[PDB]
């Protein structure tokens, strides 16, 4: 970390690509609850049986576990036990959120957000 | 014209009308949002370091 460098060079600094979340104007509403598992920002989170934050986990058990029905959109990441902030309601570019496996076409995706304030759409 | 003998009358002869065409013109609504995340990151302009 000492010394300069004297002889040329060329360097690739680096690129930036803008993250769009929001994808139309409802009412963008939030809260805040504890994690109950590491959670990525703008992953998809539902509430396991516990009342902690999970990230979401469609087909979760021959009941559906409470894991299973998403609540929110991480608004920040954060780390078991702590408290994440998070969307709960807001039109949200279904591009930029984290999603479970198997969760993959805009058609799947809506389905998860139909009953909620929280709504889920391409960008144009 | 119809040739017609001139010892009878003469020979009617039909028309036709016309037409209109009417058109609603289309909408277009394109829109942005421009929360923090797009405000914040460094712009080419801004110079390397403090900016």
């Amino acid at each position: 970390t000492s010394l300069p460098n004297y002889l040329a060079g060329n360097g690739d600094l680096g690129s930036w690509e803008p993250t769009q979340i929001f994808a139309g104007e409802a009412d963008i509403v939030t809260e805040g609850g504890a994690a109950g598992a590491d959670i990525e920002i703008y992953q998809v989170i539902a509430k396991n049986a516990a009342g902690a934050m999970v990230p979401h986990d469609p087909t979760a058990t021959e009941v559906p576990a409470p894991q299973s029905v998403a609540i929110g959109i991480a608004a920040q990441p954060a780390k078991s036990g702590q408290n994440v902030p998070y969307y709960i309601g807001g039109v949200f570019n279904h591009a930029a959120l984290g999603w479970h496996a198997s969760l993959d076409t805009l058609a799947k995706r809506q389905a998860v957000f139909d009953r909620t304030n929280i709504h889920i759409g391409n960008l144009y | 014209a119809p040739f017609v003998a001139p010892n009878v009358q003469g020979r009617v002869i039909k028309e036709s009308g016309y037409n209109t065409k009417t058109f609603k013109p289309a909408y277009v609504k394109p829109k942005h949002v421009i929360d923090p995340n797009m405000i914040i990151p460094r712009q080419p302009g801004e110079a390397l370091g403090t900016g």
